[PDB]
């Protein structure tokens, strides 16, 4: 049983007020059952596209979630993950 | 690859415990129990992948399975019902696809044992007129007054079973058709060369194996307890 | 029900060929086996077919399998009396013990014996232990003759049945009648059946 | 050289519940998807059928459709057979496909993981356990190897069908396989400097921090991270004392640029 690594990053260079795409890449986990949310100011974003689950050469699973977003000075963005390897959901915030 | 089953034939009462055993000496890991009813293909009840393992098949309800050893696989009917009247087949196999079938066990579950009755058996001796007309001699065996219809009629000459020249009615007939409780009759023929019948050193015997009660079934009637038994009739050839 | 056999039953005359069919929807279909089961008996394996397009034989038995059509036939050349039985088609869905067997419900074959030299007679047989008890045996009639059930509830008549004396290559039909009365006779016994014009009644 | 990989993931939560999901990759491009929910395999590229005719494809998909049901019941039976040694929840993964080499050459593989550990492969004409595998697997191997029809099918898949198919895929997808997509870079810092590079395809990339003519020892390349449009993302970090930012540049080299490097001064 192994813990998911989470990486949050933007597709294009972040410019306040401009439409972009936010990625949440979750890796290195097993078993493959997992719940991934993307959040804007702590609230669930509804239109979140998910890649197919897949796995690497070391047999561990990975999946890519991404959503449209517009960065602003004040809005926070995060990716929240629930997986059986963890007692509490892990939230990784978009930084820059 | 040899598979055996016991009992081969069983009359039982509703609500009794019935155990059907299967033994194989092939060192096969795998064993399977099926039932075959008219109009249907064999249908899988329980199976087993080795000692201590039993698995549900397609129609497991009302049956329990036991696999105490590599050799033995039992089918246990804890509370027999009339719907379990059937022919049961056991099979074994290894990792390959072939299943090796046992010879079958006939089970009849009656709602009540009160009319069970063993047969009377009579042997009838060749007509002298047949002997002179054809040079053959036909013996007839009659089994009568038995219930239910679970009998095996066989012929023995000098203590060895004969099949050639034998014909047994496929169906036993009803003595009193108007009746649900009706007893049955059954005839069989053994035809030999006249000179065979004429030899006084040949001992002919008609045997009927009757299936009935076991030593452990309860019996409340005055008449003798109608247990599983052989009834037989006999004659020697004569010149 | 994924395995269908046809016909349900057929009656043929000794010496005639016949063909039995099996059609299935079992998927995947690793192999197909034919069994013979005599009345009261177990299953005897006749052949197993394993290839996409396959043919096998075993004496007077041959079989074809076409997996694309999910169709098999069993051919019996020159039927004998001992071919009377139920023929069962079975499809295995794996080439290992992980497989399940899918059983057809069977086809019932009946073979009518060729009786070449009929000599129809009605004989009286006496009981080995009682002088007074007897049966009447109607025997050696050809297979066109039918035995009818008695016109009296006190009289009992069995159906015809064929015996084969293998050592002699000799087959004969017989049927037996008796009655728990004493004023009952052999000449009267089979009155109710259409028995041949020239039946031998010895006195 | 390209590796074609069919990846199957199967979960079995208990005696009744299971799902099987697959994806197919050619190098780092997804060509197929087959969700548990779907009766049919989906193409994720216009060229995913490769050079197969409609008839050949419909036939092949049909065989996989049956295989998915067969696989599922075979695992469930294999568990009953090993009982109580192994129990649910169980995870099986398969990785199958071939690596294509220059000319007429290839190698195929079929690797099986149980609970996330590689234990079994098809090799030559039969299944075998690999070193480190637990001995109980010998009974399932023995049972699987009794299945001659499966063995002949798998040898044909690995030796003939797979390389034939992939060769067709390579011709049909040439255009997408050889696409060039230009990176775009940008800079930031945290209380260390970060050069963000995103949008590039294919994967080979060179990112270095420079002061003028001189490459910095300390540069730390992150992992390659995917974008949703099948391009790549990468960051390179450099720790510096505060005040020394001035005069550092990020430099990116990528095939797509035609040798006009991205150069970004702080
Ligand atoms: C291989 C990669 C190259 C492919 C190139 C094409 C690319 C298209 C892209 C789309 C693919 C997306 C899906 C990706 C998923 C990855 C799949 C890789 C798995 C390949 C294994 C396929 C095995 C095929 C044979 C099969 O289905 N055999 C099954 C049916 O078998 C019956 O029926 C057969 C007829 N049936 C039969 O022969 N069927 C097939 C016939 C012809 C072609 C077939 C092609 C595919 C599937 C079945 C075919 C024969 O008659 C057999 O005799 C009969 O028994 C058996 O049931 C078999 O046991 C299934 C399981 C195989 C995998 C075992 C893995 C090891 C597990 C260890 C367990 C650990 C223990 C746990 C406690
Ligand atoms: C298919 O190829 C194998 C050998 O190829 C290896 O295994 C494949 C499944 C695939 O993974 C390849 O890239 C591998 O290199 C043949 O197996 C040989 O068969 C011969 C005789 O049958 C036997 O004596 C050898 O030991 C086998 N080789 C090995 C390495 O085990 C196989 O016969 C081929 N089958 C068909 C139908 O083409
Ligand atoms: C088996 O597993 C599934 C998924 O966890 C669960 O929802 C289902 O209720 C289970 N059923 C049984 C009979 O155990
Ligand atoms: C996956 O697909 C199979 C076959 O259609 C189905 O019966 C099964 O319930 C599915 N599993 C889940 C978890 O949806």
């Amino acid at each position: 049983q192994k813990t998911p690594q989470i990486q949050v990053y933007s597709r294009h260079p972040p410019e306040n007020g401009k439409p972009n795409i936010l990625n949440c890449y979750v890796t290195q986990f097993h078993p493959p059952h997992i719940e991934i949310q993307m959040l804007k100011n702590g609230k669930k974003i509804p239109k979140v596209e998910m890649s197919d689950m897949s796995f690497s050469k070391d047999w561990s699973f990975y999946i890519l979630a991404h959503t449209e977003f517009t960065p602003t000075e004040t809005d926070t963005y995060a990716c929240r993950v629930k997986h059986a390897s963890m007692a509490e959901p892990k939230t990784v915030y978009w930084d820059r | 690859a040899a598979v055996t089953q016991s009992p081969r034939n069983k009359v039982a009462v509703t609500g009794g415990k019935v155990t059907l055993s299967c033994n194989q000496t092939n060192n096969h890991n795998n064993m399977y129990w099926y039932r075959q009813d008219t109009g249907h293909g064999l249908r899988l009840i329980h199976y087993s992948y080795g000692a201590g393992s039993t698995e549900k098949g397609d129609i497991p309800d009302g049956y329990k399975a036991s696999r105490p050893s590599q050799e033995n696989f039992s089918l246990i009917l804890e509370l027999a019902t009339p719907s379990q009247t059937s022919v049961y087949f056991c099979a074994s196999g290894d990792e390959g696809y072939t299943q090796y079938f046992g010879p079958g066990t006939r089970l009849l579950v009656l709602e009540d044992l009160r009319n069970v009755t063993p047969p009377k058996v009579s042997l009838f001796e060749p007509s002298k007129a047949e002997i002179s007309h054809t040079q053959k001699a036909t013996l007839v065996c009659l089994a009568t007054g038995f219930y239910p219809d679970h009998v095996e009629l066989s012929w023995w000459v000098n203590g060895k079973e004969v099949h050639s020249g034998v014909c047994t009615d496929p169906q036993p007939l009803k003595e009193q058709p108007a009746l649900n409780d009706s007893r049955y009759s059954l005839s069989s023929r053994l035809r030999v060369s006249a000179t065979f019948w004429q030899n006084p050193r040949n001992h002919f015997r008609c045997q009927v194996q009757f299936y009935g009660l076991s030593e452990n079934d309860e019996w409340t009637q005055d008449r003798a307890k109608p247990v599983t038994q052989i009834v037989s009739a006999e004659a020697w050839g004569r010149a | 029900t994924q395995v269908e056999q046809s016909p349900q039953s057929l009656v043929v005359r000794q010496g005639e060929n016949c063909v039995l069919q099996c059609n299935y929807s079992v998927t995947p279909d690793n192999h197909l086996r034919w069994f013979k089961q005599d009345t009261g008996k177990g299953l005897v394996s006749l052949t197993v077919l394993v290839d996409q397009k396959d043919k096998t034989s075993n004496g007077r038995y041959s079989a074809t399998l076409d997996k694309d059509a999910k169709h098999s036939t069993l051919h019996i050349t020159a039927t004998l009396l001992d071919d009377t039985a139920t023929y069962i088609c079975v499809v295995g869905d794996r080439g290992s013990a992980l497989g399940r067997l899918h059983f057809g419900a069977g086809t019932q074959l009946i073979v009518i014996p060729d009786i070449q030299n009929p000599d129809p007679a009605v004989y009286q047989l006496r009981d080995s232990k009682s002088s007074d008890k007897s049966v009447c045996l109607f025997t050696d009639f050809d297979s066109q003759t039918n035995v009818s059930q008695s016109k009296d509830s006190d009289v009992y008549i069995t159906d015809k049945c064929v015996l084969d004396m293998r050592s002699m290559d000799f087959k004969s039909n017989s049927a037996v009648a008796w009655s728990n009365k004493s004023d009952f006779a052999c000449a009267n016994a089979f009155n109710n059946s259409i028995i041949p014009e020239d039946t031998f009644f010895p006195s | 050289n390209y590796t074609f990989r069919c990846l199957q993931m199967s979960s079995f939560a208990n005696r009744s519940w299971s799902r099987t999901d697959s994806v197919v990759w050619l190098g780092d491009l997804q060509t197929h998807r087959w969700s548990n929910d779907s009766a049919t395999i989906s193409f994720t590229k216009p060229w995913s059928q490769g050079k197969l005719s409609n008839q050949q494809w419909e036939k092949l998909q049909h065989m996989f459709q049956v295989y998915r049901v067969s696989f599922t019941r075979d695992i469930q039976e294999l568990v009953k057979m090993m009982s109580p040694k192994e129990d649910y929840p169980i995870e099986i993964q398969l990785s199958a496909g071939c690596e294509m080499y220059p000319g007429n050459a290839s190698e195929s593989f079929l690797h099986v993981a149980f609970q996330g550990k590689y234990v079994v492969r098809f090799w030559g004409t039969s299944w075998q356990t690999v070193p480190g595998a637990p001995s109980w697997l010998d009974l399932p191997i023995k049972v699987l190897n009794a299945d001659q029809g499966t063995s002949a099918t798998v040898q044909m898949l690995l030796n003939d069908t797979c390389p034939l198919f992939v060769r067709g895929l390579l011709e049909a997808g040439k255009s997408d396989l050889e696409k060039q997509e230009k990176p775009v870079a940008w800079l930031s810092s945290v209380p260390q400097l970060v050069c963000h590079v995103s949008g590039f395809y294919p994967k080979p990339v060179w990112v270095m921090w420079m002061r003028g003519d001189q490459e910095q020892q300390g540069t730390h390349r992150g992992d390659f991270l995917p974008n949703a449009d099948e391009t790549w993302y990468l960051q390179a970090t450099l720790d510096v004392e505060a005040g020394e930012e001035a005069g550092l540049a990020c430099r990116v080299k990528h095939s797509s640029l035609g040798g006009q490097d991205i150069i970004l001064y702080w």
